[PDB]
């Protein structure tokens, strides 16, 4: 299968700088022009950057000139974005994408065919602050459980139930920006009552602060 | 910059009927017979947008031939025959004829179910996090639709204003319903204050209140 994975997002100071990662598989890298793609929070997609299958041409949009680097290792199947001199206009998800055929002297282009999964970039003079998880349990048949994600900073926190063992009926929700400038998210999961005496633990992920969070919630 | 313009910005639609989304270019996208320069593309909530038409007319891998592209120049059509749920997102075109590429405004499509009550959940605060000094009261609405209820929190019969906040999820890919989470937050001091705890949950004709006690 043709795979793009996205690595090097995190929350950075205003004139600070970031480096991002997309690595191919299941393809020949470099037959392939290469593009990045971003959305800002709440908002639609904006093109970024795009470069060659080689490496000889580079495309940038108007506001990141001067400031982005687009780049590619093709023997280690790996485009890059450098970006310095950051912006809080830059505060996205970014996206690669796979562009055009370039094994012919005009290139053979048949949509973004490949996205990464995104990696998200934060533009901020806030410090970070990691999650405190706390266990949703009530006080019938179908039971409700969950993990409250409270009080963090940046967005965006990853939850996944059992080790993403269990995913039917997982509904974790878009958090709230608080009053005091911190987010707090949850997540839930519909399970049968008679079993409860299974173990069902969240796991949260908070890739800004270098922190993953297992709570088993009884 | 070519400007791309989309109409309209959100669709709902009925399962089984058709779709049809137009993009408009400020510029024309035929760079030669047969070559408009217009791709289509869906993102679903929480993914990454997907290819589903590239070239004006042709079908990515994967697309269900439900899914169909047309037009030249500056006017486009994105064209699903019969609706089906997991359609469900945002839909984008795009055109690729000059850098910079450039969107569309993004399309929201929307699927029109029949009613669902939801199922209605209160969590009270774990203690762990009462040794913090603040209590959150959850409410869960699950699987509901349409996306219009109303929460109202009572603490000890007193309705609930300005300490509560809530987020509902886009509509699922499978039942097309909603699910919405609220949080009442309080401190430590308010919290042990007070006994009945409740999440009223109100749509049309129906009010349902779900409620525990903080000593029981």
């Amino acid at each position: 299968e043709v795979q793009l994975v996205e690595s090097g997002g995190g929350l950075e100071q205003p004139g600070g700088s970031l480096r991002l990662s997309c690595a191919g598989s299941g393809f020949t890298f470099r037959d392939y022009a290469m593009t990045w793609v971003r959305q800002a929070p709440g908002k639609g997609l904006e093109w970024v950057s795009s470069i060659s299958g080689s490496g000889g041409n580079t495309y940038y949009a108007d506001s990141v000139k001067g400031r982005f680097t687009i780049s590619r290792d093709n023997s280690k199947n790996t485009l890059y974005l450098q970006m310095n001199s950051l912006r809080a206009e830059d505060t996205a998800v970014y996206y690669c994408a796979k562009d055009r055929l370039s094994i012919t002297i005009r290139p053979r282009y048949y949509g973004l065919d490949v996205w990464g999964q995104g990696t998200t970039v934060t533009v901020s003079s806030a410090s970070t602050k990691g999650p405190s998880v706390f266990p949703l349990a009530p006080c019938e048949s179908t039971a409700a459980l969950g993990c409250l994600v409270k009080d963090y900073f940046p967005e965006p926190v990853t939850v996944s139930w059992n080790s993403g063992a269990l995913t039917s009926g997982v509904h974790t929700f878009p958090a709230v920006l608080q009053s005091s400038g911190l987010y707090s998210l949850s997540s839930v999961v519909t399970v049968p009552s008679s079993s409860l005496g299974k173990t069902y633990t969240c796991n949260v992920d908070h890739k800004p602060s270098n922190t993953k969070v297992d709570k088993r919630v009884e | 910059d070519i400007v791309m313009t989309q109409s309209p910005l959100s669709l709902p639609v009925t399962p089984g009927e058709p779709a049809s989304i137009s993009c408009r270019s400020s510029q024309s996208l035929l760079y030669s017979i047969g070559y408009n320069y217009l791709d289509w593309y869906l993102q679903k909530s929480g993914q990454s947008p997907q290819l589903l038409i590239y070239l004006g007319s042709n079908r990515a891998s994967g697309v269900p031939d439900r899914f169909s592209g047309s037009g030249s120049g500056t006017d486009f059509t994105l064209k699903i025959s019969r609706v089906e749920a997991e359609d469900v997102g945002f839909y984008y075109c795009m055109q690729a004829l000059q850098t910079p590429y450039t969107f569309g405004q993004g399309t929201k499509l929307e699927i029109k179910r029949t009613v669902a009550a939801p199922s209605v959940f209160i969590f009270p605060p774990s203690d762990e996090q009462l040794k913090s000094g603040t209590a959150s009261v959850v409410c869960l609405l699950n699987n509901f639709y349409p996306r219009e209820a109303k929460v109202q929190w009572k603490v000890d019969n007193a309705l609930q204003s300005g300490n509560s906040q809530e987020s509902v999820t886009e509509q699922d890919s499978k039942d097309s319903t909603y699910s919405l989470s609220s949080t009442l937050t309080l401190s430590k001091a308010d919290y042990e204050k007070h006994k009945v705890y409740a999440c009223e949950v109100t749509q049309g004709t129906t009010s349902v209140t779900k409620s525990f006690n903080r000593g029981e």
